[PDB]
């Protein structure tokens, strides 16, 4: 996240880190005790058996007693298209079920096909880059964004930080976009690189997939 | 001798996905993932090469 600020410790206790042996590579959201949701493109062409799912994190660089660590048992996709960056959502089933406490809680999702309109105030967050070569965050960063309709297509939720070069960057894929308490996007892509100040960041529109989500999580 | 490579042939792409899988360039910059790296290789008009996988 470029241009944002440090979250308060365990402010967003549904925020998950996905990690391979080099550490963080994508974000995810806890949507039920044993299920996390992310972007399809994070797991495509990686060895899913190697991915550890970390709950309870705040500063990735530190040894945190809070953390809960799972492995992935199965994945569910729904026609992810890498060419067009469509249906960029996945659900990973954990090989166990989290303990719910102050540091780890399950997120709230909108009803199917609820649309945000132009100007809605949301928060984005993530442990990705702080800027073109300022490197990856240790401490979860959050960022106030606005939903935008221009320069976006209808199969995405788009956001933009007006008057600043700020937004999502590498390592924030799969992280939530939260709007009025509910989880509306999954960070998916940029264009023109990070924080261009020109093209809005694109999320996968969770509200389009709620029937599919429900068909897994009950 | 590690003969490290990425294929940047489908490049450029207007958009990148946001995963972090870093690549260390011959310019000693860390690129965030293959997409961000490959868009830079086509913009260097081919003089930017791969040093190794990971951060610089
Ligand atoms: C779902 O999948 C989960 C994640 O799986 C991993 O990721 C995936 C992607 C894939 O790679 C998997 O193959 C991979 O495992 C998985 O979670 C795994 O599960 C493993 C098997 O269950 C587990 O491994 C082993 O755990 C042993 C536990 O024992 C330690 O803790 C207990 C409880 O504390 C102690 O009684 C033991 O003595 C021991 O260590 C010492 O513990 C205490 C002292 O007793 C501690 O003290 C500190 O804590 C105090 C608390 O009050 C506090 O006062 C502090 O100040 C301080 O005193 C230390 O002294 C500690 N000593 C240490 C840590 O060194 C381990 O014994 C065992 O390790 C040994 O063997 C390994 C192999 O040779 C060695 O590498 C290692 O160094 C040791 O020699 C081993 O680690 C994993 O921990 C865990 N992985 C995670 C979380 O990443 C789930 O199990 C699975 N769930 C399912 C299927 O249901
Ligand atoms: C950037 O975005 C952020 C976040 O965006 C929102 O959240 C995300 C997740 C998405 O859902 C987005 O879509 C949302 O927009 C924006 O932050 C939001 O700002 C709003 C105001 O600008 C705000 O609304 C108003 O809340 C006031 C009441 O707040 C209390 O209680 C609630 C419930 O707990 C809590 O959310 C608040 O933070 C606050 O909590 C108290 O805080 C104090 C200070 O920390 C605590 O006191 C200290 O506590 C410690 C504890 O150890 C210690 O004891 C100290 O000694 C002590 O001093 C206190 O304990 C807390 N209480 C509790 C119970 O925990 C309202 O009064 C206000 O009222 C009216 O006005 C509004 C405006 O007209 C009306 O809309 C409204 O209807 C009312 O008429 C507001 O409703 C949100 O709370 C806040 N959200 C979050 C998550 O922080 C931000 O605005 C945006 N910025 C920009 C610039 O766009």
């Amino acid at each position: 996240i470029v241009g944002g600020r440090r979250a308060r410790p365990h402010a967003w206790p549904f925020m998950v880190s996905l990690q391979l042996r080099g550490g963080h590579f994508c974000g995810a959201t806890l949507i039920a005790p044993n299920f996390v949701m992310s972007a399809a493109h994070c797991v495509a062409n990686v060895n899913v058996r190697a991915v550890r799912v970390v709950l309870g994190a705040h500063n990735l660089s530190r040894r945190e007693p809070t953390r809960q660590v799972f492995a992935v048992q199965r994945i569910f996709e729904n026609g992810y298209d890498p060419v067009n960056l469509l249906n960029d959502i996945v659900i990973l089933q954990l090989n166990g079920s989290a303990t719910i406490n102050a540091n780890v809680q399950v997120a709230q999702l909108p009803a199917q096909g609820r649309r945000l309109g132009n100007g809605v105030q949301c928060l984005a967050m993530g442990w990705g880059l702080l800027g073109r070569n300022r490197g990856i965050a240790s401490v979860l960063q959050e960022l106030n964004v606005t939903v935008v309709t221009s320069l976006c297509r209808r199969s995405n939720v788009c956001t933009l930080v007006r008057g600043r070069q700020a937004g999502v960057c590498f390592g924030d894929s799969g992280s939530p976009l939260v709007c009025n308490g509910l989880i509306h996007g999954i960070a998916s892509f940029v264009r023109g690189g990070c924080a261009s100040g020109l093209y809005p960041d694109a999320f996968a529109p969770v509200a389009q997939f709620v029937n599919w989500i429900d068909s897994i999580i009950q | 001798l590690a003969a490290v490579s990425v294929d940047c042939s489908e490049y450029p792409k207007p958009a990148c996905t946001l995963e972090y899988r870093p690549l260390c360039g011959s310019d000693n910059k860390t690129y965030g993932n293959k997409c961000n790296f490959c868009n830079a290789v086509v913009e260097s008009n081919g003089t930017l090469t791969l040093s190794h996988f990971g951060k610089c």
